[PDB]
C-alpha cells in the first residue's frame, strides 16, 4: 500500500507527483520525506502518466524536482480519543503544544460522508446562553448550527469568548474548539484563559475541551482541512462516545479563502466573485458533516468572517443557507456604541416559533423587532426636519425604540477590560420581563443612558438612581 | 464610487424626496 | 492502464510524449536499436522534397496521407512498432513533429547507450595531445560504465579557457570568470 | 497538447492493436478532476447519457470533444481512480415515476432515502423530455389556491402555470410553499378528482436537517398524500443537485399526463444554477456572465416551461411550477432572477422591510404581480379581491403622506385608514392556511368596511374571533360560498346581517 | 454531403466533413433522430470541421453520426399559404393542421437590400389610430417599438394594427414571437382566432405566426426574427406590399444572440453581451428597411433591463428605432384604452418637412396643451388658485376633452363590446384635433369624446347625450 | 498552386481567415479571395497569415484560393470620386456607373510631421 512516487513540479500547496506503480485515489495523504519535518500532501486529481495534483500544507521552501514521497491509504488520519482533550493539535495530527506525543489507541480518518437522511435528528430545544440579544431575538438550539457573522472589528472573537466561557463552563460533556485561520495571539489568549479557568487541566485527564488550531499563516491545504480536523474530533465525541458535544469553529471564511487560493493554482476556472466553482459543494460537505444525528447531539457555533461587511458575497450567502440560527454582528451599531454591534433585524432563527419557545417570548421578540424596524424609516423622517413634527405617539415610539436598542447592550464578563464594567449574567425570563416591561410603558421617563450597559431591569433601575441622585 | 455606496445614497435621497413631498402637502 | 516502462531521460512536450510511448513499447518488446535505426531511416525518408511536400501541405486529404504512409511502410517493410508509430503520427496530424520525435527518441536511446554529452571550450584551437589527456581524465572523471561523447567549441572573447560541462556538472576554470570572481571581490 | 494524447493509450495503441477493451461499450478512465472524469473510449455513447463506473457508481456523460467523453460523477470523487472501467447503461437517465412515489422522500436518481422501504414504481419516464407545445396545452382554467390571503387575493395562482416566489434569504419564501402544500389537505380529503392534488417539493442544495424538519412538518400536518419530496442536499454532488428539478418535474409530468393535477415547488433553484455553473466550469465550458455559461436560461426554461394546463383531449392534467429564488439584498437585476422572472408567468415578491415591520407573511407587493391573476380566481374572490386590490393601490401611494397623515384632509384619512385595515387583514399566522370561503368572508368584511372604526391592534383579534364565529355558527354560508363559487346577493344580505350583528357584539 | 457528428455540447455540435463542405451560415439535417435535427454551420477548423449551432435537444447524438448537408442557409416555406400558420425556425408547422402547402421556399440568412433598392421618400405610414397617427406616426420602413407590458392593451393594439393595415393598405403581417412563452403564445393564438385576424375556416387570415419558444436553445431563438423577416421579405419582394413584422421582444433576440456567441467560445463584450451585437442588429434591422417595391415595417416589443437606457441592447435598439410609442396603465386607469403615452413617445418622423406643416402644427398644439394640462393638473390638485384663471379652466376643459378623444373603439374589441370599431384616417384626425384646439367645439361635454372614431360622430354623440 | 504568392484558407471563423503559406505576402496587405472578396493580411505567423475579410464570412469556404494583390491597402481616389456614394473600399454603390479614378491613395499612411503642418 505504501507506494512511492516522485515530486516533479512544485508551486505552493499545488505539487504534482508522478506515480507509475501505485496510484492513490483522490483526497489522500502523501508523506514527503527529505524534509527535516514531515510534509503531508492532500492528493487530488490524477491528470495522466499517473499524476496526482496534491496540495501541500507546510511551506514548500526547498522541494527538489524528483523527490520520493510515500503513499498511505489514508484520506488523512489523526489521533483521536479522550487523550487528545487538553492538547492542541494541527491538521496533520500532530501536537503543537510542546507536550510530547499524543498517546492514543484508535485513529480517525479526515474524510467521511454526511451520514444519511434517516439518521437526522428532529428535536429542537432552546439553548439559552445568558446574552440578552441572543436569548430573545435569536435563541440558540441544543443541536443546531449556530452561526455568527461579522466583518472585521465588529466583535465576533469577544462574542465567541463569551460563548466559550458562559456555555463550555455550563456543560457537563465535552467541547471542541477549531481555530481555522485565526490569528495566533487570540488563540494563545484562548489557550491561556482556558488553562487559568480550568477547562484545560495540565495535571491529569480532567479536561473537557479539545483544541484543534491551524494558524492563519499556513499554506491553504493546512488552512482548509483544519476545520475538517475539528469536525473529525467532534464527530468522534458524538459518534461513539455517546455525549452531548459542542464545537466552536472560528472562523470559516479562511476555508473558502484557502479553496480559492488552491483553485487559482490547481487549474480551475474562476467562478463568481473569484472563489472556486466548488464553493457550495465543498462547504456543503463540510457543513453537512457537522449536524446532530440520532446517535449523538452536537451543537456547532461558527464564527464566520464576511469581507468588509458584504453579506452578498457568495460564501457568506451559502453559509447562511447552511445555518439554523445566525446572528449578524454589524459595525454600525458600534459606531453607535452598542457592543457587539448585533443586527437582530438581519438575524434568523429556526427555533423561534410560538410552540417551541412560547407565545410571550415570541410576542415580545416580534414587538422589539417591529419597533426597531419602524425606528429606521421614522429616523429617516427625523433626519431632514428633526424631532419637531413627528407626533406625540411617533416621538414616543422613537424614544421607546431607542431605549430598547440601548437596552440590547450587555457587558460581557470576558470583555471587562474593553469597557471596564464587570459584566453580568442574564437569564431568559429576566430578558422577557425586561423587554416586555419596556414595551409595556413602564419606563417611558428614564433616560436612554440608564439602559445602556446593564444586565437585568434592576441594574437599569440602579443606574437611573445613580445618574439622578 | 462603489455600488453599495450609491445604493445607500439613492435610498437616502428617495426617502428625502418622499418626505419633502409630504411636507409640501 | 498498462505499466508504462520508464525511459531514462524524461523528454517533455508533445514529441517527448510520443517518444516515451514508443520507448516503452520498444522496451516491452525488446527491439530498441531496431526501432531506433528504423526511425533514422524514416527521418531520412521524410526529408525528401516530394514526400515532405506531400505531407506538410494541407488539402492533401488526411486519409490520403494515412494511405500514402501505410503504402510507404508496406513498400519498405518496417517493423510493427514504427509502422503503428507513423500511422499514429499520421492520424493525429503531427507529421510536422516527426523529426523532433526522432531527435527525442535518438536522445533517449543515446542515454540508453550510456553516452554523456560533454562540452568543452578551450577558447583556442587546441591540439591532439591535450585532447587525448583531456578525454582520458574526463572518461575517468564522469562515472563507471558510461561512455562520453565530447564536443569542443572556440571563441577568442573568453580569455584563457577550459570550461567543461559534463552531465549538468559545469566546472569552470575560465580566465574570464576568474577575473569576474576577482571583480566581485574588488568592487567591495 | 491533446487531452487523450497520453503515453499510456499511445503505448497500448502502437505496441500492438488491442481490439480488447472494445473502446465502444466500455471505456477507461483518463484524467479524473474534482468531480468530472474525462473518459477515453465510449465511441457509441450518446450525449447526456448515464454510464456506470466499476466502483459501483453512476455518472452522466456530456462533452465528447472529439476523443473524450465528459462524464460527471454522480457521487463522491474519492473512489474513482484513473484507469477504471466505465460501462454504458444504454439510455438517457430515467426517473421512476408513478402513484407509488407519494408520501416517500426520494433522491434525484429516483431512489429512496428516508429508509422506509423501496419505491414501488411501475414505469420510468425519461428525464429531460421536451415540453408540450402550443396546441396540446391550454391556459389557466383552474384556480390554484395558496391559502395565503395575500397571494390568493392579490396574486392568485392558476392550476396551469408558473409563479416564481422571490425574496431575500429568511423572508418567508418556503413558509409560503409549506402553506401551499398544507392548504391542499382539504381538497385531497374527499371527492372531485379535478380538485385533489399532488405536491412535489424539490429541495436543491439545502441542509439535510431542514429537509428532515420539512418532512416532519408535512407528516404532522398529515401532508403525505399529495406530496413527494425530492431531495438533493448540499452534501450531495453537483450533478445530482443539477438533476433534481428535472426528476421531480418528470414525476409531475407523469401526474399531468394521466389526467390529474399537480404542482411542484423548486426550493433553491438558484442553487441548481450554481451547481450547473460548477459542473460546467469544471468541464471548461466558456463562462458567460457572472461565470454562468450560455445555456443557463435554456436550462431554466427547459425546466420551467413544462407547466401548463392540458386541453380536454389530453386528459385535463395541469402543472403548477413554483420556483424559489434567493436574491442578494434585493438585487432583482442579477443574472438568475432576471432569467427566471423573464421565464415565469408570475412573481410573488417578498421585500423584507415588511417582514421586520411586522406584517407576516412577508409578501411585500407592488413589485409582485401575476400576469394572469384575475381569471385564476373564483368569482367570490374575484369580486372581493378586485375591489380590495384597487383599495390597496389607492393606499400604497399615500403611505409616506400617512406618516404625516394626522394634519391632512379627511378623504385621504379615510382612504389610508381603510388601507391600514386591509393591510393588517392580509397578515396570517404561519402553517395555518385558510380555505377560500373564510378568506372571502374576512376580506369581504374589510372591503365593505365594517372595520374602519376599530383599533389597528384589534383587527387580527377580530379576524381570529370572526373565523371562530363563522366556522362554528354559520357553516351553511361557507357551504353557499364554496358550492356556488360566488356571492349571489343572499350570501351578500346574510353577510351584511351577520357582520353588523357581530360588530354590534364584539367587545 | 455526408459528414459525421464528432462532438456535442448542446447547440454546439461540430461536424467533420471529409468531402465537399458547406460554407459559413448553413443548414444540416442530422439523421437518425425521430425529428429533424437542423444544425447551422460556421467554423471550418480542419478535417473540414464546422461548428454548428444545434437547434433542438441534442440528447441521443453519438460520435461519428451521419449528417446530410442541404446546401442552402435555411429554407423555410414562404407564401400566401402561410397565413394563419404557426411555424418554427426550421420552417416546420407546430399548430398541427397539416403541412404548409406552398410553392416557393425562401432562405433565411439573406442580405440587406442594396443602396439602389431603397426609397428616398419617407412616406408617413398611417395606421388609423388617432393617437398613433397624430402624436407618433409610423413610417414605411420604420423600425418602431412599443413599450408595453401585461395589464396594458398590447395584444389589442397589435391585432388592431393588423386589421387597420390589412384594411387601409393591402398588407398582410407576420408576428415573430422571439422567446415567446408557450402559455402566452397559446393565449395570443386563441386571441387572434377569437378576434378574427386568424381564420381557421378559409383563406382570409391576415397574419403569419413564427413562434420561437423559450424551451428551444438560443441558436433556435436568434433565428426567429430572421424567419419572420424572411416571410415578410417574401411579401415585400414578390407582391410589393405594406408589410408588418411584429417582433415580440427585441431583448430576447439580443439575449439569444448573446448566448449563441457565449456558447461558441467568443470572448464576450461589455455588460455581458456578445461582440457582434451591433452587427447582428445591423443585419436584421437593415433587412427590415423599405425598398422601392415594398414597405416592410417592424413594430417590436422591447424590454429594457434594470430600467436602464444605457445598457447595450437598448443602446443598439434605440440606435435603430423610429417611434417608441409608450403603453402604460396611468391613462388606462384614466379609462383610455390602451394608455399609449404620447408625451413619452418621441417619433423621429414628427417633423413638418416630412409629415407637413398642418400635421406638425396640430401635433405640437396637442402635445403642448397636454403638457400644460399636466402642470395645471398638479396645481389644481394642490389647490393653490383653485381654478387658476379662465384660461386655466379653458385649457383644462380642452385637454380633458382631448384625452377623452384620444380613445378609439377597436374592431378587435367589437365581438364582446358593442362599441363598434372605427378606422380613422389621417385627414380626419387632423380635422378633428384642429377643430378641438380651435375652440370650435367648446360647447360640448367632455364625455361626448370618449370612445368615438371621428369628430362628426363625436358631434352626433353629443347630440344623443343631450336627452 | 504556388505557396509563395497564393495560399489556402485553413480556418475562417468569426472574423479571421487563417490562410496557409502565402510566403511572399507582406504585413497589412490587401489580399483578395477568389470569392470576389478582399481582405487585409494582418498578423503574419510562421504557419499562417491572419487576413481579416472585407465582407461577410458566408461567401468564403475552407481552402478557397487566396491571391495577393501586390500592394498595401489602398482606395481609389481623386476628383473623379466627387458627387458620388462609394463603399469603404472604393466601389461605387450608387449604381450610376463605375468610377474614373486614376490615382490610388494608400489607406494607412502616417499624419504629417510638425514642420509641413501650419496652424489653422
Ligand atoms: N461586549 C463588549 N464590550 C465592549 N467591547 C466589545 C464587546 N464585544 C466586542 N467588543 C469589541 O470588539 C473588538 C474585538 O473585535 P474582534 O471580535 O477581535 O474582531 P472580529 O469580530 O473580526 O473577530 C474589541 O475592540 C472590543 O472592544
Ligand atoms: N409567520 C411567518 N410567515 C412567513 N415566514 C415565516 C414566518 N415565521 C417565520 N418565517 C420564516 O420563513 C423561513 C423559511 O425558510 P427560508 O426563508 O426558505 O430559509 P432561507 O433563509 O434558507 O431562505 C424561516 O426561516 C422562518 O424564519
Ligand atoms: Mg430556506
Amino acid at each position: 500500500g505504501g507506494a512511492t512516487g516522485r515530486i516533479v513540479a512544485v508551486i505552493g500547496a499545488v505539487v504534482d507527483v508522478q506515480f507509475d506503480e501505485g496510484l492513490p485515489p483522490i483526497l489522500n495523504a502523501l508523506e514527503v520525506q527529505g524534509r527535516e519535518t514531515r510534509l503531508v500532501l492532500e492528493v487530488a486529481q490524477h491528470l495522466g502518466e499517473s499524476t496526482v495534483r496534491t496540495i501541500a500544507m507546510d511551506g514548500t521552501e526547498g522541494l527538489v524536482r524528483g523527490q520520493k514521497v510515500l503513499d498511505s491509504g489514508a484520506p488523512i488520519r489523526i489521533p483521536v480519543g479522550p487523550e487528545t482533550l487538553g492538547r492542541i493539535m494541527n491538521v496533520i495530527g500532530e501536537p503543537i503544544d510542546e507536550r510530547g506525543p499524543i498517546k492514543t489507541k484508535q485513529f480517525a480518518a479526515i474524510h467521511a460522508e454526511a451520514p444519511e437522511f434517516v439518521e437526522m435528528s428532529v428535536e429542537q430545544e432552546i439553548l439559552v446562553t445568558g446574552i440578552k440579544v441572543v436569548d430573545l431575538l435569536a435563541p440558540y438550539a441544543k443541536g443546531g448550527k449556530i452561526g455568527l457573522f461579522g466583518g472585521a472589528g465588529v466583535g465576533k472573537t469577544v462574542l465567541i469568548m463569551e460563548l466559550i466561557n458562559n456555555v463550555a463552563k455550563a456543560h457537563g460533556g465535552y467541547s471542541v474548539f477549531a481555530g481555522v485561520g485565526e490569528r495566533t495571539r487570540e488563540g494563545n489568549d484562548l489557550y491561556h484563559e482556558m488553562i487559568e479557568s480550568g477547562v484545560i487541566n495540565l495535571k491529569d485527564a480532567t479536561s473537557k475541551v479539545a483544541l484543534v488550531y491551524g494558524q492563519m499563516n499556513e499554506p491553504p491545504g493546512a488552512r482548509a482541512r483544519v476545520a475538517l480536523t475539528g469536525l473529525t474530533v467532534a464527530e468522534y465525541f458524538r459518534d461513539q462516545e455517546g455525549q452531548d458535544v459542542l464545537l466552536f469553529i472560528d472562523n470559516i471564511f479562511r476555508f473558502t479563502q484557502a479553496g480559492s487560493e488552491v483553485s487559482a493554482l490547481l487549474g480551475r476556472i474562476p467562478s463568481a466573485v473569484g472563489y472556486q466553482p466548488t464553493l457550495a459543494t465543498d462547504m456543503g460537505t463540510m457543513q453537512e458533516r457537522i449536524t446532530t444525528t440520532k446517535k449523538g447531539s452536537i451543537t456547532s457555533v461558527q464564527a464566520i468572517y464576511v469581507p468588509a461587511d458584504d453579506l452578498t458575497d457568495p460564501a457568506p450567502a451559502t453559509t447562511f443557507a447552511h445555518l439554523d440560527a445566525t446572528t449578524v454582528l454589524s459595525r454600525a451599531i458600534a459606531e453607535l456604541g452598542i457592543y457587539p454591534a448585533v443586527d437582530p433585524l438581519d438575524s434568523t432563527s429556526r427555533i423561534m416559533d410560538p410552540n417551541i419557545v412560547g407565545s410571550e417570548h415570541y410576542d415580545v421578540a416580534r414587538g422589539v423587532q417591529k419597533i426597531l424596524q419602524d425606528y429606521k424609516s421614522l429616523q429617516d423622517i427625523i433626519a431632514i426636519l428633526g424631532m419637531d413634527e413627528l407626533s406625540e405617539e411617533d416621538k414616543l415610539t422613537v424614544s421607546r425604540a431607542r431605549k430598547i436598542q440601548r437596552f440590547l447592550s450587555q457587558p460581557f464578563q470576558v470583555a471587562e477590560v474593553f469597557t471596564g464594567h464587570l459584566g453580568k449574567l442574564v437569564p431568559l425570563k429576566e430578558t422577557i420581563k425586561g423587554f416586555q416591561q419596556i414595551l409595556a410603558g413602564e419606563f417611558d421617563h428614564l433616560p436612554e443612558q440608564a439602559f445602556y450597559m446593564v444586565g437585568p431591569i434592576e441594574e437599569a433601575v440602579a443606574k437611573a438612581d445613580k445618574l439622578a441622585e | 464610487a462603489t455600488l453599495k455606496d450609491i445604493t445607500r445614497r439613492l435610498k437616502s435621497i428617495k426617502n428625502i424626496q418622499k418626505i419633502t413631498k409630504s411636507m409640501k402637502m | 492502464f498498462a505499466k508504462l516502462v520508464r525511459p531514462p531521460v524524461q523528454i517533455y512536450g508533445i514529441e517527448g510524449r510520443y517518444a516515451t510511448a514508443l520507448y516503452s513499447a520498444a522496451s516491452k518488446q525488446n527491439k530498441l536499436e531496431q526501432v531506433e535505426k528504423e526511425l533514422l531511416r524514416v527521418g531520412q525518408i521524410l526529408k525528401e522534397p516530394k514526400m515532405a511536400a506531400s505531407l506538410m501541405n494541407p488539402y492533401v486529404k488526411r486519409s490520403v496521407k494515412v494511405k500514402s504512409l501505410n503504402d510507404m511502410t508496406a513498400k519498405e517493410k518496417f517493423s510493427p512498432l514504427t509502422s503503428n508509430l507513423i500511422n499514429l503520427l499520421a492520424e493525429n496530424g503531427r507529421l510536422n513533429n516527426t523529426p523532433a520525435v526522432i531527435s527525442a527518441f535518438s536522445t533517449m536511446m543515446s542515454v540508453h547507450r550510456g553516452e554523456v554529452p560533454c562540452t568543452v571550450t578551450t577558447a583556442s584551437p587546441l591540439d591532439e595531445a591535450t585532447l587525448t589527456e583531456l578525454k582520458t581524465v574526463l572518461k575517468s572523471f564522469l562515472s563507471k560504465g558510461q561512455v562520453l561523447k565530447l564536443e569542443v567549441k572556440i571563441d577568442p572573447s573568453i580569455m584563457g579557457g577550459m570550461i567543461v560541462r559534463i552531465g549538468e556538472k559545469y566546472v569552470d576554470m575560465s580566465a574570464k570568470t576568474k577575473i569576474q570572481k576577482l571583480s566581485r571581490a574588488m568592487r567591495e | 497538447t491533446g487531452t487523450a494524447e497520453v503515453s499510456s493509450i499511445l503505448e497500448e495503441r502502437i505496441l500492438g492493436a488491442d481490439t480488447s477493451v472494445d473502446l465502444e461499450e466500455t471505456g477507461r478512465v483518463l484524467s479524473i478532476g474534482d468531480g468530472i472524469a474525462r473518459v477515453h473510449g465510449l465511441r457509441n455513447v450518446q450525449a447526456e447519457e448515464m454510464v456506470e463506473f466499476s466502483s459501483g457508481l453512476k455518472g452522466m456523460s456530456l462533452n465528447l470533444e472529439p476523443d473524450n467523453v465528459g462524464v460527471v460523477v454522480f457521487g463522491n470523487d474519492k473512489l474513482i481512480k484513473e484507469g477504471d472501467i466505465v460501462k454504458r447503461t444504454g439510455a438517457i437517465v430515467d426517473v421512476p415515476v408513478g402513484e407509488e412515489l407519494l408520501g416517500r422522500v426520494v433522491d434525484a436518481l429516483g431512489n429512496a432515502i428516508d429508509g422506509k422501504g423501496p419505491i414501488g414504481s411501475k414505469a420510468r419516464r425519461r428525464v429531460g423530455l421536451k415540453a408540450p407545445g402550443i396546441i396540446p396545452r391550454i391556459s389557466v382554467r383552474e384556480p390554484m389556491q395558496t391559502g395565503i390571503k395575500a397571494v390568493d387575493s392579490l396574486v392568485p395562482i392558476g392550476r396551469g402555470q408558473r409563479e416564481l416566489i422571490i425574496g431575500d434569504r429568511q423572508t418567508g419564501k418556503t413558509s409560503i410553499a409549506i402553506d401551499t402544500i398544507i392548504n391542499q389537505k382539504r381538497f385531497n380529503d374527499g371527492t372531485d378528482e379535478k380538485k385533489k392534488l399532488y405536491c412535489i417539493y424539490v429541495a436543491i442544495g439545502q441542509k439535510r436537517s431542514t429537509v428532515a424538519q420539512l418532512v416532519k412538518r408535512l407528516t404532522d400536518a398529515d401532508a403525505m398524500k399529495y406530496t413527494i419530496v425530492v431531495s438533493a442536499t448540499a452534501s450531495d454532488a453537483a450533478p445530482l443537485q443539477y438533476l433534481a428539478p428535472y426528476s421531480g418535474c418528470s414525476m409531475g409530468e407523469y401526474f399531468r399526463d394521466n389526467g390529474k393535477h399537480a404542482l411542484i415547488i423548486y426550493d433553491d433553484l438558484s442553487k441548481q444554477a450554481v451547481a450547473y455553473r460548477q459542473m460546467s466550469l469544471l468541464l471548461r465550458r466558456p463562462p458567460g456572465r457572472e461565470a454562468y455559461p450560455g445555456d443557463v436560461f435554456y436550462l431554466h426554461s427547459r425546466l420551467l416551461e413544462r407547466a401548463a394546463k392540458m386541453n380536454d383531449a389530453f386528459g385535463g392534467g395541469s402543472l403548477t411550477a413554483l420556483p424559489v429564488i434567493e436574491t442578494q439584498a434585493g438585487d432583482v437585476s442579477a443574472y438568475i432572477p432576471t432569467n427566471v422572472i423573464s421565464i415565469t408567468d408570475g412573481q410573488i415578491f417578498l421585500e423584507t422591510e415588511l417582514f421586520y415591520k411586522g406584517i407576516r407573511p412577508a409578501i411585500n407587493v407592488g413589485l409582485s404581480v401575476s400576469r394572469v391573476g384575475s381569471a385564476a380566481q373564483t368569482r367570490a374572490m374575484k369580486q372581493v379581491a378586485g375591489t380590495m386590490k384597487l383599495e390597496l393601490a389607492q393606499y400604497r401611494e399615500v403611505a409616506a403622506f400617512a406618516q404625516f397623515g394626522s394634519d391632512l384632509d379627511a378623504a385621504t384619512q379615510q382612504l389610508l385608514s381603510r388601507g391600514v385595515r386591509l393591510t393588517e387583514l392580509l397578515k396570517q399566522g404561519q402553517y395555518s392556511p385558510m380555505a377560500i370561503e373564510e378568506q372571502v368572508a374576512v376580506i369581504y368584511a374589510g372591503v365593505r368596511g365594517y372595520l374602519d372604526k376599530l383599533e389597528p391592534s384589534k383587527i387580527t383579534k377580530f379576524e381570529n374571533a370572526f373565523l371562530s364565529h363563522v366556522i362554528s355558527q354559520h357553516q351553511t354560508l361557507l357551504g353557499k360560498i364554496r358550492t356556488d363559487g360566488k356571492i349571489s346577493e343572499e350570501a351578500d344580505a346574510k353577510l351584511k346581517e351577520i357582520v353588523t350583528n357581530f360588530l354590534a357584539g364584539f367587545e
